[PDB]
């Protein structure tokens, strides 16, 4: 019927009564195609935060009634007992039988006790408070208040609190559910704009009214049925494929390594950037004048391109290359020929701005970044391109604009640097082959065994069971940087895709 | 699941015996040491 | 069952040969230097680091020649290894303190000879 | 007391780990397995001084790994009942006193601490001190404790110190 959410909640609350650690559910690395640094909470990160504090976690109680979130062996291989405690469904509260089971279990295993449901608020808080009232002789008021302060929102289902007070206090004194984070009851419909540089006039749009409107207009301009970023996605290239690239007079361009951004020009000060994560950024001082009326401004215009970092020695200058246009004044230019749209960019976007750039009415040193268009050439000259800085070649057919995955937009980008995300659990051998021989094991998503091994160093033990960016080179995974808030690796399918790229590169 | 069917050096595999395997063949009154001898396995269709 | 105040040791700790704190510091620093070389060998135990720094803080004989001199001057005295090591490690200054920290020294040596030995200790203590 | 003794331990070498140099593998194995360990009968195994003798390798019947009995000079430590030992204070508590002797944690209860050394949390470091403010036992001090006894346990001989008798406290 009605929805829960997962991405924005804290990974853990404060310990309750010095015994219980409330948690949201860990997820397996099987989901890493859906999540990353900000919103990845992984069993190794938990066991590892505990190891770094020299704390053992005893028993972990799973209240989710499911095994699709993570592998229990990731918890049990660390010496932590794992129990899956089935609770009453249909949105009802844990029964007295469920509470008795929880109390019987928890009175066995100083060490913490981890308790988690999908979110770590309602079932977790209910069972923890019941344990506090019975086992620790707390008052129900104190237990509820302490859980509300420890887990930052706390229990927020009214019937949960009413049943707690009916069982352990006066039901007429049960508090109403707390006012939820107004900001968190919102992901129902990246924070850094450009990595490495700070850009003026560009501020992220989190305002709930206008964010959905900008996303909606982009959807409708692209004709995108599903949810998410509507821009065209170029795909991998490696096969007998360059002839396909010369089938529909494709144009070639060098691909600078940049950040994908569609630009929606909706009005006077309404200039917005949209990245692959559907995040919206408002640009202030970018002016797009109408070609015919230089005083008037553009509306209902959608662009596409990359944000690249140019280096004028001593400082890095941001640049936005427009390498396609979807709509112009509501005219579906995206349905026209790719040459027609290239001319539309040049003649209706760059030229009207460049007229006022020589009149003094537009000052380029005021604008947030430089706006240019990406040159395209025939493939006959692409061969010469193989004979600002490009990490590869893009390969664009001359047909009409298509959203989503484009099997016919081919990416040809020099690799030789293909990292992978990898959970690094360092294990010293003890057992059959009892040797010093302590090797760091790298793990991936939905794959129970280690995916690879990494040579242990003095530096590497720093991030153990952590997440550690590892480039591939010289037939070895090489640590490059810690992904300091991502929890454990990328999915096994993603890792295998990377490896397929490295061994059959483009 | 096909995930835990890998093999690295060190595992044991209790495989069905093939041709060339060694077996001990004996009858009951083992009155001497030639009543219990080692043979090589040959796989033949019928059940004898 | 055991008692260090009356040299009551287990049968396992009958051939136990004692060591000085400076001896332990020197040998463990030599082991640390061996670990510095001979690569493809990981760091030693947390016990190793704790013991090494602990005996580095409480080291009293800064020279191995001082170690040899103290060992030669005390080894020719009618002492057990445990009493010898405890005297050379705690380093008391009054014979009353020598008999109080080690109650097994009651009557082993004359208290004037004991004070002579303690003064020899304070003579051979490498000051800081 | 810091001891230099000879100990006997048996190493299991599997054929995958023979290598061209076989004895160096055994030496690394011994430096790996027993260093930093603690046994109830021999105390804190600090380090192995010199691997003296390597025994004959008995191939276990049915098993693949060879077994090496090894004798080695080793530096160890054992806490003793009644031994006065120097220590480093790590924490002063109203219940007791957390000190360290090498890697060993030593807990000196206040009930076995004389009435002169009272506890004070009002000082910026919570410490043990007298009303004369002469003997100030605080964190990171050099003190002496006469071991009441030690809790001999699995890989642990954590001791209990005494301050009741004479000349015990701050150095
Ligand atoms: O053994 C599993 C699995 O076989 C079965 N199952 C789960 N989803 C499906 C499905 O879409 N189609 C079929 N035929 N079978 C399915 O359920 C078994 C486990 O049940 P769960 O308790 O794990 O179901 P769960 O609680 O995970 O659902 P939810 O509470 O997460 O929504």
């Amino acid at each position: 019927k009605i929805p829960p959410r997962w991405l924005n909640c804290p990974r853990r609350g404060q310990p309750v009564a010095g015994r219980f650690l409330p948690l949201k559910t860990m997820l397996g690395p099987r989901y890493d195609s859906q999540v990353a640094e900000e919103n990845r909470f992984h069993p190794s990160m938990l066991s590892n935060y505990l190891k770094s504090l020299k704390v053992k976690m005893g028993l972990l109680v799973d209240l989710t009634n499911t095994s699709r979130f993570y592998d229990r062996n990731d918890i049990e291989k660390e010496g932590i007992k794992y129990i899956k405690l089935q609770c009453k469904g249909h949105g009802e509260c844990p029964t007295t039988e469920n509470t008795e089971t929880f109390i019987r279990l928890c009175e066995r295993f100083p060490e913490l006790i981890g308790v988690h449901c999908t979110h770590g608020f309602n079932r977790t808080g209910f069972l923890i408070c019941a344990f506090l009232v019975e086992k620790m002789d707390w008052s129900i008021e104190a237990a509820v208040a302490t859980f509300a302060q420890a887990r930052p929102p706390g229990i927020y289902k009214g019937d949960y609190l009413k049943e707690l007070f009916r069982r352990y206090g006066d039901i007429e004194e049960a508090p109403p559910p707390p006012l939820l984070p107004d900001w968190c009851f919102e992901d129902d419909e990246g924070a850094i704009f450009l990595e490495g540089v700070t850009v003026k006039g560009v501020t992220q749009v989190t305002t709930q009214p206008k964010l959905g409107e900008v996303q909606q207009k982009c959807h409708q301009f692209c004709g995108w049925e599903g949810s998410g970023f509507p821009g065209a996605q170029p795909v991998s290239m490696d096969k007998q494929n360059i002839k396909l690239l010369d089938l529909k007079p494709y144009k070639v361009s060098w691909k600078a390594d940049g950040t994908r951004y569609m630009m929606l020009i909706d009005g006077t000060n309404e200039v917005f950037m949209i990245d692959r994560d559907n995040s919206v950024f408002h640009v202030s001082n970018l002016e797009f004048p109408f070609r015919k009326d230089l005083r008037m401004h553009l509306s209902n215009t959608l662009l596409d391109g990359e944000m690249i970092i140019d280096r004028v020695n001593g400082q890095a200058v941001p640049r936005y290359l427009i390498y396609d246009i979807i709509k112009f004044n509501s005219q579906p230019v995206g349905d026209c020929d790719f040459n027609v749209r290239l001319q539309c960019i040049e003649r209706e976007i760059i030229s009207p701005r460049h007229e006022k750039m020589k009149t003094g009415l537009i000052d380029k040193t005021q604008e947030p970044f430089s706006v240019r268009n990406k040159p395209f050439f025939d493939i006959c000259t692409s061969r010469k391109l193989l004979e600002h800085e490009m990490d590869g070649l893009i390969f664009q057919p001359t047909g009409k604009y298509k959203p989503g995955r484009c099997d016919d937009i081919l990416k040809w980008k020099p690799p030789s640097l293909n990292s992978v995300d990898f959970r690094l659990k360092i294990t010293r051998m003890g057992g059959e082959g009892l040797l010093p021989q302590n090797v760091g094991l790298l793990y991936v998503g939905g794959y129970e065994r280690p995916f690879a091994q990494i040579k242990v160093t003095k530096e590497l033990k720093q991030y153990d069971n952590k997440i550690i960016e590892c480039k591939f080179e010289n037939n070895s995974w090489v640590f490059m940087r810690q992904r300091t808030d991502k929890s454990f690796p990328n999915a096994y399918n993603t890792a295998m895709a990377v490896c397929n790229s490295i061994s059959n590169p483009v | 699941k096909p995930s835990d069917l890998h093999l690295q050096t060190g595992y044991k595999v209790e495989r069905h015996m093939c041709d060339g395997d060694i077996v001990i063949f004996n009858r009951q009154p083992t009155l001497h040491k030639m009543s219990m001898m080692g043979h090589r396995v040959r796989i033949l269709p019928w059940s004898t | 069952e055991e008692d260090a105040s009356q040299l009551i040791f287990p049968k396992e700790f009958e051939t136990a040969e004692t060591l000085l704190n400076s001896e332990v510091h020197m040998l463990l620093e030599h082991r640390k230097q061996q670990n510095e070389s001979a690569e493809d060998e990981q760091e030693l135990s947390e016990v190793f680091m704790k013991t090494l720094n602990y005996t580095a803080r409480f080291s009293r004989f800064k020279n191995r020649e001082t170690i040899a001199s103290v060992r030669s001057l005390l080894l020719q005295k009618k002492l057990h290894k445990f009493e010898l090591a405890c005297l050379a490690n705690l380093c008391p200054e009054t014979a009353e303190e020598s008999k109080a920290l080690i109650p097994s020294l009651e009557g082993r040596f004359e208290d004037e000879e004991l004070q002579q030995i303690l003064d020899d200790i304070q003579t051979k203590r490498s000051f800081q | 007391m810091f001891y230099h003794i000879s100990l006997e331990h048996e190493i299991l070498l599997h054929p995958r780990y023979f290598g061209p140099n076989l004895l160096n593998t055994v030496k690394q194995k011994l430096f790996t397995e027993v260093e930093g360990t603690c046994t109830g009968k021999y105390g804190f195994v600090i380090a192995v001084t010199t691997i003296d003798n390597i025994g004959a390798g008995v191939i276990q019947p049915g098993r693949g790994f060879v077994l090496y009995p090894v004798k080695y000079k080793a530096i160890v430590f054992r806490p003793f009942k009644g031994e006065v030992v120097d220590a480093v204070v790590t924490q002063v508590n109203k219940v007791g006193l957390f000190t360290e002797i090498g890697p060993m944690s030593c807990f000196i209860s206040r009930h076995s601490i004389p009435s002169e050394m009272e506890f004070d949390p009002n000082s910026n470091p919570p410490c043990y001190k007298t009303m004369d403010e002469d003997i100030v036992i605080q964190q990171d001090d050099e003190i002496r404790l006469k071991i009441v006894g030690t809790r001999v346990d699995k890989n642990d001989i954590f001791a209990i110190g005494s301050l009741m008798d004479d000349y015990l406290g701050l150095v």
